[PDB]
């Protein structure tokens, strides 16, 4: 008789399935493992996904993606991550294809297979690959690569096909470093393995081989892939100090859209501070010289992906948190103070009538001249630029171009202003403030009228758009562009209490 | 430019639910006031026995009345917004938040937010001669902001 | 056609009990407003202590006032409908539903349904010179629907 499960399905147990996943400004990890192709970004949404795609023992799932366990101050947890490639060495061709888990049962009739390769001028006729009786995909790979190696082309001199079971991917690398413009050609038989390997469907790009672009330009390409981020870890082996300075300086020049992190152990703080002091905002943290079971720099990376920036109650001061499963890198008063004055977030320890506490002491970034110099404040600036740019992008996708006279400012301001309402009813802005002589003069002379400093003193912001005419690289026509200036009100948050108990 | 003219005005509207990245209203009425606002209160005083005045800063929300020429693109959009927000029988009303930006020709801009429609005619009334009567619409916003001078 | 004329308007009335497949009114008054509607409410706001604006989307029913020329076929049918609906001594009132469709010349049509007469004069008033005074009738409808653009 027809079962009750056809109509009502009471999935008992720990069924779960919260659809409330949606907190942007996610962590990016620039890893070195060539499991990720060098030039595309995969946005994983759970530790299970990172365990599936990436290695089960790789730091990408063990060290990273254990940040999904972070419980924020209220209830929230991060729910999305992204990864990219460092581009360690000079790039050889690494043509990667078909994450689909195709099985040998599909290729169980591919005797004397024809796997043609289109290298442009070197379109080949590689055949004689027996997969009807093979020994798993990883030794189908051997037969394939040897049949490539019969052709004495310098590129296809020692071909290398790999089968990664975690991704279930067939990756044709090849031999010739320096220039790797390759592809795969399609044949016509059951024995043919061009699209059966998924090397011609859509899951190949070329992975063209270039030279190394180690510190900076790789991150620039990664950002060009996807602007959806909030902070990039740049994990793996500790980078060189000079390339670290370059990495910090590049996206100090970017200023917007990024907080970036530097992992160094103790006694590197003075030199690193001297090289990187200033340069917008970078998170320098003291690493425990004993072990590395804590991913240290994940402290900014976790909280940032748990704020949710849509419900009132954002901002967290970024200092007094209670990160578990982490090692106490600083446990002495003199050590704590010497780490300080050189920035450095030392995740220390204390005691209070017993117990031991924890803390993620200090949230100064580096800054110093005029920057946000505070992870809370810089975090809010990041998501303000994110939301405003998204609102303008939707405005322009809806209707292209704004009449740049006086109504264009009207649509621009009217689209921007709900973002400002969210900011006011999020905790990022501040109702009050006591803009004083220096701040009064500064606000007056930046762009605002004489009586604009009043508004920031009572409301929290002053936003105005003008239009400017500029010329581009090739556009002979003088183009016009918007210019919105918005005066952030900052916002303080106490971190020290001083008492004066009298009369005992 | 301290000039008293306002010919050259415009009213950008955005509704979070109904008109995200909303419309333009530029066809204001000629007989009635294009943009009008009832006087704000902002305080209230009471005199004691010996003359001690007591000042109360009552929180209040400003109001705007926009008169528009009826059966027009901006006006049709306004009527659509009001009909979406209004509540009748068997229809579902979307409680949204509207934001109105006026860019007067002298350069100054006034933006008001966290508001909602408060009135409307809902039927194109016909005047005596045959002309359509200008349709007024009233909003009550929560926050007002002045940006830009001259 | 975004013009401001309304000459050529028509009022198709349908009453469920009195005039099923009802009449048409075209001889509107010249001095008073042919079609008028009081301003809808559609919402109502208050303000808290710290400035929190608070909205209620109060349900409401729209109103129409039609002025018609005395002692004409359309207004005679209107007075028949109102006398059927009105309640007096020894007479039986028919509680019916009425529907008014205005087809303004420019093309748009506004149809209001689930209504009832709300006023009337019942006696042809005489003005000073001898002209009969224009008769206004008021209805309050439940559901209004706008159909057709240009």
């Amino acid at each position: 008789m027809i079962s009750q499960s056809r109509y009502i399905r009471i999935i008992s147990g720990v069924g779960a399935g919260a659809p409330v996943a949606g907190r942007k400004l996610i962590l990016r990890v620039m890893t070195t493992n060539n499991v990720i192709p060098p030039g595309i970004v995969i946005e994983f949404d759970n530790s299970n996904a990172v365990m599936s795609y990436f290695g089960a023992q790789s730091e990408e799932y063990q060290r990273a993606a254990a940040y999904f366990k972070f419980i924020s101050k209220s209830v929230n947890s991060p729910s999305s991550i992204s990864f990219a490639r460092w581009v360690n060495t000079a790039i050889a061709p690494m043509v990667v294809g078909d994450n689909l888990p195709k099985t040998i049962a599909d290729f169980a009739g591919f005797s004397a297979g024809v796997l043609t390769i289109m290298v442009g001028a070197a379109e080949k006729n590689i055949t004689a690959i027996d997969t009807s009786a093979a020994t798993s995909m990883d030794n189908v790979a051997s037969i394939i690569q040897t049949e490539i190696r019969k052709n004495t082309d310098p590129q296809l001199a020692q071909a290398t096909v790999t089968w990664n079971q975690n991704t279930n991917q067939f990756t044709l690398v090849g031999a010739t470093i320096g220039t790797g413009v390759l592809a795969v050609a399609k044949s016509a038989d059951p024995q043919d393995m061009s699209t059966a390997l998924g090397w011609s469907t859509s899951n190949v790009v070329n992975v063209a081989g270039q030279a190394a672009d180690l510190p900076d330009a790789a991150v620039a390409k990664s950002t060009n892939v996807s602007n959806n981020f909030g902070s990039f870890l740049f994990a793996g082996a500790p980078l060189d100090n000079d390339q670290i300075k370059a990495v910090s300086a590049w996206n100090a020049a970017q200023n917007n859209q990024f907080i970036y992190t530097v992992a160094t152990s103790l006694a590197n703080l003075g030199t690193l501070f001297d090289l990187v002091k200033g340069n917008a905002g970078t998170g320098l943290h003291v690493l425990s010289a004993t072990a590395a079971n804590d991913f240290v720099e994940q402290c900014p990376s976790e909280i940032f992906a748990a704020t949710n920036y849509d419900e009132p109650g954002a901002s967290q001061n970024y200092m007094y948190y209670q990160f578990p499963g982490r090692n106490i890198t600083v446990s002495d008063d003199t050590v704590a103070n010497t780490v300080d004055k050189s920035r450095g977030n030392y995740i220390g320890v204390t005691q209070a009538n017993g117990q031991q506490l924890a803390f993620y002491q200090r949230g100064i970034l580096c800054g110093g001249p005029t920057d946000a110099v505070d992870m809370n404040v810089y975090a809010n600036e990041i998501w303000l630029k994110s939301a405003i740019a998204q609102a303008l992008l939707d405005l322009f996708l809806n209707v292209n171009a704004v009449p740049a006279s006086s109504t264009g400012e009207a649509m621009v301001l009217a689209v921007l202003q709900p973002v400002l309402d969210k900011a006011t009813a999020n905790g990022t802005f501040t109702y009050g403030k006591e803009i004083s002589a220096v701040q009064q003069q500064y606000i007056t002379q930046v762009t605002g009228d004489r009586r604009a400093w009043r508004q920031v003193q009572t409301l929290g912001y002053w936003i105005n758009i003008t239009f400017s005419s500029y010329t581009n690289n090739n556009t002979g026509l003088i183009e016009w562009k918007a210019n919105y200036t918005l005066i952030y009100s900052k916002g303080d948050a106490i971190r020290f209490v001083e008492g004066s108990d009298v009369m005992i | 430019m301290i000039n008293i003219s306002a010919f050259g005005s415009i009213c950008q509207f955005t509704a979070s639910r109904t008109f995200p990245n909303g419309f333009t209203v530029t066809e204001f009425a000629d007989d009635a006031d294009p943009i009008d606002s009832p006087p704000f209160t902002a305080a209230d005083t009471g005199v004691g026995l010996n003359g001690d005045m007591v000042v109360w800063n009552r929180a209040n929300i400003l109001e705007v009345v926009v008169n528009v020429i009826p059966n027009t693109e901006g006006e049709r959009n306004l009527a659509v917004l009001l009909d979406a927000n209004r509540t009748g029988k068997d229809k579902s009303g979307a409680r949204d938040v509207v934001g109105l930006v006026v860019a007067m020709p002298d350069g100054s801009k006034i933006t008001c937010t966290n508001g909602t429609p408060i009135d409307g005619v809902l039927i194109n009334a016909v005047a005596s001669v045959g002309r359509l009567k200008t349709k007024p619409y009233r909003f009550r916003f929560e926050k007002v902001i002045k940006a830009g001078t001259s």
